[PDB]
């Protein structure tokens, strides 16, 4: 990533903070996947695990001709009004190494018996005696609140922030910022 | 002379219910005959029809008037000394700097809540309803406006001179304000929740009254420290749900009760920004006293 874009959300009395991170991270979700380009990532930097927040800004490494479509996209842009966005700035040389990646698990025994029962063709009982209790499991960092055809109330956001190394593995990233196997620039 | 144990003051600028609706923004042009948005469960959620990219929202306000005018007041002293402060806060000044804010409010999307989020083109229509018939519209844009900065324009002087003379009692004034944002199609409103249940009327969604003019009056700027998050909306002690944070604590002299008292008993006129936050706390309405 050869710039390095600070996305500070600004505080706001019509939206809480939770909300308003979501809806900034949801926005620009399609502003980034549909937009296309080789490494597409972001991070928190006010990531702390004291408030089990996921920050009140965010920082977007990518290159630079990839954010100056970013940028100027109408999609990832509008929301200047409630979230203060400045320039491209080359980052510091020295960085660390960290992966920011997602957990992907299903919490409920219902969801993981209809699955199983879906491929064999089992019986209704064949499917719950299969799903023990000890199949529930989640993330338990923090989770922000997502509200979205997912769920009617706030979701939990599954954020898994990888351990600080000397290291860094660059490379490309997922289309949706999604850990690719490697670390980002940490600064 | 002390102050009076019950101490009411009606609500000025009380706006009513706001239907919802979905459209095209090629039917902008005749919004009637637009299918309303009817709420459904899947706790309960509601979507925009299967072919529709906008929605619109309509709701009316009144400028009822006599904001300074106590509704009840136990002593006649207390009373006859504020109305006597009242006209002379109108003789020295006018209305016409909360006009305007008021003007700026209604203009931008600022009231709408969940809405606003996420929206490519809001566009802002307030027309004059006159003994029945539309005197004078204005439509404004509530992107191209800015949200943290007030600019001046003849459509928002015109509507804070109106609003200025119809609290000052000059005629009845009704305003028609009608909204279209672009959200996209099959997307998910986010209307005001009930004690989930979804607010609707007449099988419509819709937002509450107090819900939007608790929006439509956030005109206190003046707090004594700014972190940059904008107008709050007026509320006693400067209290913030969301924030979670107090502002303008009574512990300070700029606390309404304190900055009334004064002025009253004392006669200590003070600064022009705590004279306007107090008219914009008497235009609001509330229980003071005992």
């Amino acid at each position: 990533m050869d710039h390095y874009l600070d996305i500070r959300l600004r505080p706001d009395p019509e939206f809480p903070p939770a909300q308003l991170m979501s809806v900034l991270f949801g926005k620009l979700h399609q502003a980034l996947v549909a937009q296309g380009g080789d490494r597409i990532g972001v991070s928190f930097p006010d990531l702390d695990e004291s408030r089990s927040r996921l920050g009140e800004r965010l920082r977007i490494h990518a290159s630079a001709d990839d954010l100056r479509a970013l940028l100027a996209r109408p999609w990832l842009e509008g929301l200047r009004d409630h979230l203060q966005f400045g320039e491209p700035a080359v980052v510091p040389h020295p960085t660390p190494y960290r992966q920011v990646s997602r957990v992907q698990a299903k919490s409920n025994p219902e969801r993981l018996r209809r699955r199983l029962m879906r491929r064999h063709d089992l019986s209704e009982e064949e499917a719950r005696k299969r799903i023990p209790d000890t199949v529930a499991r989640a993330l338990d960092l923090p989770f922000v609140t997502l509200r979205s055809q997912s769920t009617g109330q706030h979701f939990r956001l599954f954020i898994r922030h990888g351990p600080l190394q000397v290291t860094a593995e660059e490379g490309g990233f997922t289309c949706y910022g999604l850990s690719k196997g490697g670390f980002v620039p940490w600064f | 002379l002390s102050t009076a144990s019950v101490l009411a003051f009606e609500r000025k600028l009380d706006p009513s219910d706001a239907l919802m609706s979905a459209g095209a923004w090629a039917q902008r042009d005749a919004s009637q005959e637009w299918p309303a948005v009817t709420v459904r469960e899947k706790v309960d959620v509601a979507n925009l029809p299967s072919d529709a990219d906008t929605l619109k929202v309509r709701f009316t306000l009144r400028v009822l008037g006599g904001a300074g005018t106590p509704s009840a007041c136990n002593d006649a002293a207390y009373r006859d000394k504020l109305l006597q402060t009242v006209a002379t806060y109108v003789n020295d000044q006018g209305f016409a700097e909360l006009a305007r804010r008021y003007a700026h409010n209604l203009a931008n999307a600022r009231f709408l809540w969940r809405n606003r989020v996420g929206a490519e083109a809001v566009e802002v229509r307030i027309n004059h309803i006159r003994q029945g018939e539309v005197a004078r519209a204005w439509r404004f844009d509530a992107l191209a406006i800015g949200l943290r900065d007030f600019k001046a324009d003849a459509e928002l002087d015109a509507l804070a001179e109106l609003i200025a003379s119809g609290l000052s009692g000059s005629g009845h004034v009704l305003l028609e304000v009608v909204a279209f944002a672009r959200i996209g199609d099959g997307q998910e409103v986010f209307p005001s929740q009930e004690l989930k249940t979804l607010y609707s009327v007449r099988d419509a969604a819709a937002i509450h009254s107090q819900k939007i003019g608790n929006a439509l009056r956030t005109i206190d700027t003046w707090y004594p420290d700014e972190d940059g998050l904008g107008p709050i909306a007026v509320e006693p002690y400067g209290s913030v749900t969301s924030q979670g944070k107090a502002y303008r604590q009574p512990k300070q002299k700029l606390d309404f009760y304190t900055l009334l008292d004064n002025w009253v008993l004392r006669d200590e006129a003070p600064a022009v920004e705590q004279q306007h936050y107090v008219i914009a706390n008497l235009i609001r309405g509330g229980v003071f006293g005992e």
